[PDB]
């Protein structure tokens, strides 16, 4: 009765390290390869690598190097995968599969470790809303753009900005500083909001204003955008 | 992560009415040759074939007397057996490939004149 | 006058390096920051640095961290960006924009880096259609699955495997080296399919195959999964 | 990106009737002092802000007499001024907070008795 048994779930802070232990038993531990799959909420699968534990050859996938490292326990029939310097990108349910070289079989319950806050290196999650805003021209749009942590820095000022990305062009910038105009903006586009709430109002849409608007946080590093809203009429 | 018994060379000379190549895998654990499957590669290319699944053999024309037995696989033994006419004529590195279910292996052993 | 002006878009083979430049005019460079924000195909805008050309101090995003190197030419009005150790994640728009330390103002046109195939270290692109399949108990189903290379490892043996993932419960093997049939499995899943095109069958959909299904290869590292289909009745 | 001419601190006696702390940004480039926000921090809490855009000066009741020459701002200068009261009842370091429009800058000057 071949059986994978994981550790228990783990939250950390960004910039930490978490350690998962896969307990193995029902069959030879020596004889079978392990592997280490995780999967981001909503996505695909993703191997991140593997180990033989006869002699202990792991081989890797390079977008985790340096902050995986996949040992084994023979004497324990146990596999561990520790995950360093995680960051928000990090957040997933981690599965060890036995199996062989080249494909699994048998996985384990999955152990979920989620990547909070409060750390170094952290994502801010920016999350706007409607991701659609249908208008007819003349009439206002509200975007909305909420923070999951402050965005105000330690000098006082909230650095959160507002972009619009055209169809076919590049980003421009329209609000700064939560409710600033930049220089040729006109007066129809408006910020307001503190804190971690914030919202664009445009006064009368035109035909002009089609395109994708993200909110941006450039108080906490690393910078991050918004979802995007779709703007069309 | 199938391991062999592994052999350098073997030799044979022409007294060989049979020519064996040894291959053995020591953490075999099937128990129905179903789930086996086995090629032996000479110089490249696949010179014999066993899909355990299909319970079927396959053999180029230049190695029609190449063959392993079927009752010893389950054992670790999936060593290849031949006549003096395809040894001398096959002489070279050969690889034997034994898969498992997921699991799988190869090995080189050297067929050699003395 | 202000206007930032990119290099030509570039393709490179997985593990390379791409150096996008970033030419500015009409403004003084010394006093301004540079911004590299990438922005991959139907994603968000994402940053991953900056730097200020007076004393080429510079402040990275860690997701990028030893991949990235933010450079400046002050006599050259031109700022650079190399991204080494390619994958095909990073497929993407590559925009330069001018702005302070917290924000960016203009940007550049934009730069395409595109991520081919046949380099070391890249994903081969399993796609999966179709995205969702609804279908009555006893019906056929069809699941097809393509590969941007060849799954044809070096002994010529193919590592496609076929992963079942049913609501709520861990990821389980169905067919292994395109064809094989498991050993828990029922004789309705069929495997089949050479080079690059692969096709999973159901003769007799159950109540009990909902799920969501893989295609995955382990012939080239990283192993890389399909994108999933979502079975239900 | 604003740079400054730092000046590590300023000393004053009971002689100075007007107290000024020294604040001047070299690569400052406003055409117009409503692209330009100021703001002097004593101890952590805004004891002047200028809002470029909207023309006006907030100052808290201990620092009834804190004020800056606006006319000099685009020559970079941010320099603020206060009455001998002011200053002996606020001595410390005080922070030159300099935004015009994205480009933004900080200086830290301290305010010392003889
Ligand atoms: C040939 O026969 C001899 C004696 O039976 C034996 O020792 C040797 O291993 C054989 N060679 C091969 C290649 O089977
Ligand atoms: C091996 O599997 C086949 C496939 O169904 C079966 O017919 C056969 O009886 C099995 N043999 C043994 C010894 O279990
Ligand atoms: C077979 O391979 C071994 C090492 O892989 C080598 O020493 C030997 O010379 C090879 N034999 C032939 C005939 O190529
Ligand atoms: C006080 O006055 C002296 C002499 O006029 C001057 O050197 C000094 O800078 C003044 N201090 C301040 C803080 O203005
Ligand atoms: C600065 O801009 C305002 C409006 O933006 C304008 O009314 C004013 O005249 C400008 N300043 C000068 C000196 O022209
Ligand atoms: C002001 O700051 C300087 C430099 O950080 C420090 O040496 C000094 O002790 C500070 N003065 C006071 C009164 O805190």
């Amino acid at each position: 009765q071949v059986q994978l048994v994981q550790s228990g779930a783990e939250v950390k802070k960004p910039g930490a390290s978490v350690k998962v232990s896969c307990k193995a038993s029902g069959y030879t531990f020596t004889n079978y390869n392990m592997h280490w799959v995780r999967q981001a909420p909503g996505q695909r699968l993703e191997w991140m690598g593997t180990i033989y534990p006869g002699n202990d050859d792991t081989s890797y996938n390079q977008k985790f190097k340096d902050r995986v490292t996949i040992t084994a326990d023979t004497s324990a029939s146990t596999a561990y995968m520790e995950l360093s310097s995680l960051r928000s990108e990090d957040t997933a349910v981690y599965y060890c599969a036995r199996g062989g070289y080249r494909a699994m079989d048998y996985w384990g319950q999955g152990t979920l470790v989620t990547v909070s806050s409060g750390g170094s290196g952290g994502d801010i999650v920016m999350t706007q809303s409607p991701l659609s805003l249908p208008v007819t021209p003349g009439e206002p749009a509200s975007i909305s753009c909420r923070s999951s942590q402050s965005i105000v820095y330690s000098n006082g000022n909230t650095y959160l900005g507002w972009y619009l990305q055209k169809p076919g062009q590049s980003p421009q910038l329209l609000i700064y500083k939560v409710s600033n105009r930049f220089s040729g903006v006109p007066d129809r586009f408006s910020g307001s909001g503190s804190g971690t709430d914030f919202t664009l109002k445009i006064s009368r849409v035109e035909a002009e204003d089609v395109g994708v608007y993200y909110c941006f946080q450039g108080s906490h590093v690393p910078y991050t955008f918004g979802q995007g809203t779709k703007l069309e009429i | 992560q199938l391991l062999f018994n592994k052999t350098k060379s073997v030799d044979f000379t022409f007294g060989n009415d049979t020519v064996v190549i040894p291959c053995f895998v020591t953490n075999m654990e099937a128990q129905n040759t179903t789930e086996v499957y086995v090629k032996w590669k000479f110089k490249g290319r696949d010179i014999y074939t066993f899909d355990g699944a299909l319970n079927k053999s396959t053999v180029p024309t230049d190695f029609s007397s190449a063959k392993i037995e079927v009752s010893q696989l389950l054992k670790g033994d999936a060593s290849l057996k031949m006549d003096k006419s395809d040894a001398v004529s096959h002489t070279g590195n050969y690889t034997c490939e034994v898969t498992e279910l997921t699991r799988e292996g190869e090995t080189i052993i050297e067929l050699k004149y003395r």
